[PDB]
């Protein structure tokens, strides 16, 4: 995240990271405690990956951490990299063993469609992750957030001669300075409403990181809320 | 009008359904109970979603 | 006359020595003379030895940083005077005697030749500084020829200092008239009582370097990182950082070579890191000038995280007893010894007392603004878990070279980049 803030520990209990031959290559959000939803090119079946919950400092021990090994990876079914590596870019992580819910760790909550979108449209929300805070600069120490503002889809169509498919929406800022950024894809564009975080979107792609004009290009959640729920069932 | 989940979302925290004749069903996401108010959602679990507690 | 030696021709100043050798029995780089060439590449052939035999004198755990081209020269200004087994023995120690008639009978020149090549390209991608000069004891009378060929293509006469009576001032003088060339940047280049009222002639060659990169690391991506070193400890440095294109190759048993140029491209800074568990040191002696060519021709152009430690080395010695183990012993020997081009041949010897070297390099984020890419692409978000990483937290081997020549300007180690 560039241009964001610091996170103070527990502020988003449903945050989690990815590590992998690299660390931090990607962020996640907590379904429950066997499930982390995330972005599609963030992940490969068959290569293994790490997730970690109740993070804050990458690079210290908090006693906050749970560290559990990913043992299914099911990109959505529509998914492509050859004929586009981020439509329909959002995965499901499985966790060999159940997380220990408690204040620094703690699901998102998922709406159904219908109020997802709503929710999307209330037009702020906020993104966060420990990708990098400088356009092909250093990854984060200490969890990042940002509040962005979603952008009517006439003017990003506009920013860009790339697709923007009805499944991403945008968000960001037209003067740049503040955006997502690599290292935070897979992590969670959230609403708060009335004090109770929803996702809305998923961290996917862009044109660089926080240039003027550009925008961060975000999975729509509530085209895959039915699929979310029935993939993470544990009733 | 009057009562219907377009104004003000029927009054519901969270979710809102319309019943017939000027009246709204309310509910909550999962880890969630309707509160007394049978508008507001109060925590049905020690650890609900989307809920910062540190 | 004013004669500009930079582009100057042998035939301008006839400066032939009183004694020649003669031994028993890639393409061409562009825009390059042949001569200058052929002695580049017997540098190289010096370095490679000479580095072994100083590392051996070293603790492993210490920095080293030289110029090895900087010793040849310096070298060859005493072969100009030489004569009979002093003269061999430098021509095969310094790996002249494979040169052609020539380039050997003229050496000197052609060491100013390609020092002012190197020089013109260095001076605009970095700051460098040195100083060299030969200082012999006033009691002798020195060939005058030999003064106005020296000065001409060595910078310098050979300065006549009161060793005999005034050793201490003398060794002020030296250091002196070095810290003032170099403006303060090398200091101290000959300790106390390294000369003493028995020196009779001194080498002293020094130089300091600051390269500007051609992609300089951005300063709000240093921080703080441990390094390793092989001592089994580790110390907080200053770690650079930086996403960029640059010529890679990952070779034999993991070792990652790395190649960060300089301002316009000609100099360059090449990086050695060996995987972590294979010592720096079995590198240093595992590895021939062939193999090192080898390397840097499979280099290709990639995208990277470079992770590289600012740092300062400061790295002055003797080079006495590394020589003699390589040959070099009449030099050094007051009986031995026949250097009749300096002073003519009498009853005072003439030979060398000692050779002093002293390089400082200095590593930091200045350079050139990365350019703008102006190509059209999305950008995932992920950080690319498959990237390739050049992570210099732990001991690694320093070139500095002109590429076309493939000249080796200086060469060192990092074993602690710390304060
Ligand atoms: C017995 O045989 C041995 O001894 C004899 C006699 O030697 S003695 O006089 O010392 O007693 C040698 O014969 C003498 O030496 C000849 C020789 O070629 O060395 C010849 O030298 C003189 O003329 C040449 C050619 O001049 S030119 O105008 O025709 O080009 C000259 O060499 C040229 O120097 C150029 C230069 O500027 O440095 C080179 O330019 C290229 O490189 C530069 C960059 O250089 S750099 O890398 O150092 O930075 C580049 O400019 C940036 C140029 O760009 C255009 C390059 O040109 S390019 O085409 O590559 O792009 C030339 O490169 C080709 C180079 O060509 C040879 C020489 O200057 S010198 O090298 O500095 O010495 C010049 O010396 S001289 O002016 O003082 O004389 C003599 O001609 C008189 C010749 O004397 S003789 O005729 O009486 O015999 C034998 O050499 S050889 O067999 O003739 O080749 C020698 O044999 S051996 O070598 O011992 O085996
Ligand atoms: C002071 O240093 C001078 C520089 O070397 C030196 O002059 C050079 O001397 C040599 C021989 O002493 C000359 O070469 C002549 O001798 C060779 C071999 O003896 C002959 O084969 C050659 O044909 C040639 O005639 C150099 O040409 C000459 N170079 C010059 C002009 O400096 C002085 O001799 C030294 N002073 C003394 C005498 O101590
Ligand atoms: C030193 O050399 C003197 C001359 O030797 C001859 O000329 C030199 C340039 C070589 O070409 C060599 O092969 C020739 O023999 C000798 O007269 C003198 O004895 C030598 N002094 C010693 C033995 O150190
Ligand atoms: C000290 O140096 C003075 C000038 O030296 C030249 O300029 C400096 C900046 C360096 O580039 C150096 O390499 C140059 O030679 C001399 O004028 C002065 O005499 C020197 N000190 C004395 C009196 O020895
Ligand atoms: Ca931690």
């Amino acid at each position: 995240v560039v241009g964001g803030e610091d996170a103070k520990p527990g502020q988003f209990p449903w945050q989690v990271v990815l590590n992998g031959k690299v660390d931090a290559f990607c962020g996640g959000s907590i379904v429950n405690e066997k499930w982390i939803v995330t972005a599609a090119h963030c992940v490969e079946t068959g290569v293994k990956i790490t997730v970690v919950a109740g993070e804050h400092n990458i690079e210290e021990t908090e006693h906050t951490e749970q560290k559990r090994n990913v043992i299914r990876i099911i990109p959505h079914h529509n998914y492509n990299a050859a004929i586009n590596k981020y439509n329909h870019d959002i995965a499901l992580l499985e966790l060999d063993e159940p997380l220990v819910l408690n204040s620094y760790v703690t699901p998102i909550c998922i709406a159904d469609k219908e109020y997802t979108n709503i929710f999307l449209k209330f037009g702020s929300g906020y993104v966060s992750g420990w990708g990098r805070v400088f356009h092909k600069g250093r990854s984060a120490l200490v969890l990042q957030y940002l509040r962005v503002p979603l952008v009517d889809r006439a003017t990003c169509l506009r920013s860009t001669k790339f697709t923007i498919y009805n499944n991403m929406f945008c968000a960001g800022f037209h003067e740049g300075g503040r955006d997502s950024c690599q290292g935070d894809a897979g992590g969670p564009h959230v609403t708060e409403v009335e004090g109770t975080s929803f996702l809305t979107g998923i961290i996917s792609w862009g044109e660089e990181c926080a240039m003027k004009g550009k925008y961060g290009i975000y999975t729509k959640v509530s085209r895959y809320v039915n699929w979310i729920k029935e993939k993470t069932k544990l009733t | 009008m009057d009562v219907t989940c377009n104004i003000k979302n029927g009054r519901c925290e969270q979710f809102c359904k319309n019943s017939a004749d000027n009246k709204v069903v309310c509910s909550c996401t999962e880890g969630y109970r309707l509160a007394e108010n049978q508008k507001s959602c109060e925590p049905a679990v020690p650890f609900p979603c989307g809920r910062v507690s540190v | 006359s004013p004669v500009d030696i930079c582009t100057a021709k042998p035939r301008d100043i006839p400066m032939n020595p009183m004694c020649i050798y003669r031994s028993p029995e890639q393409k061409i780089p562009e825009a390059t003379n042949r001569r200058v060439w052929e002695l580049s590449k017997a540098n190289s052939r010096f370095a490679t030895t000479f580095y072994q035999h100083l590392a051996d004198s070293k603790n492993d755990n210490d920095n080293i940083f030289l110029s090895p081209l900087s010793i040849s020269t310096a070298f060859a200004m005493t072969k100009l005077g030489a004569c009979n087994d002093t003269l061999q023995q430098l021509m095969e120690v310094f790996k002249f005697d494979t040169i052609s008639e020539k380039t050997s009978d003229q050496i000197h020149f052609f060491f100013a030749k390609l020092n002012c090549r190197l020089y013109r390209k260095a001076n605009k991608a970095s700051k460098l500084v040195s100083a060299n000069r030969l200082f012999g004891d006033k009691s002798l009378t020195f060939n005058e020829t030999y003064q106005d060929i020296s000065e001409l293509v060595y910078g310098a006469k050979l300065q006549p200092l009161d060793f005999k009576e005034n050793a201490e001032q003398s060794r002020a003088a030296i250091n002196k008239w070095v810290s003032n060339k170099t403006e303060g940047r090398i200091t101290d280049v000959i300790p106390s009582e390294a000369i003493n009222e028995l020196t009779v002639l001194v080498l002293v060659n020094t130089i300091y370097f600051k390269g500007l990169w051609k992609s300089k690391f951005s300063p709000e991506n240093t921080r703080k990182e441990l390094f390793y070193k092989a001592d089994g400890e580790s110390c907080s440095a200053s770690m650079m950082y930086q996403e960029g294109k640059f010529r890679y190759r990952r070779v034999a048993e993991g070792t990652q070579v790395l190649e960060l140029p300089f301002k316009g491209d000609d100099i360059t800074m090449v990086l050695i890191l060996p995987k972590p568990e294979k010592s720096l040191a079995k590198v240093e002696k595992e590895l021939t000038p062939e193999v090192l060519q080898e390397w840097l021709d499979e280099l290709e152009e990639m995208m990277l995280v470079v992770h590289m430690p600012r740092f300062r080395i400061e790295d002055g010695f003797s080079l006495k007893e590394q020589l003699q183990d390589m040959g070099l012993v009449d030099l050094f020997s007051p009986e031995k010894s026949k250097l009749p081009g300096i002073v003519a041949e009498g009853r005072d010897d003439l030979y060398v007392s000692d050779a002093f070297h002293k390089a400082f390099l200095e590593v930091n984020e200045e350079g050139s603004e990365a350019a703008a890419s102006t190509a059209v692409v999305i950008a995932g978000r992920s950080l690319n878990p498959n990237r390739v990483t050049f992570k210099a937290n732990r001991p690694f081997l320093v070139f500095i070279r002109e590429v076309p020549l493939n000249t080796i300007i200086f060469m060192g180690r990092v074993a602690n980049p710390c304060v």
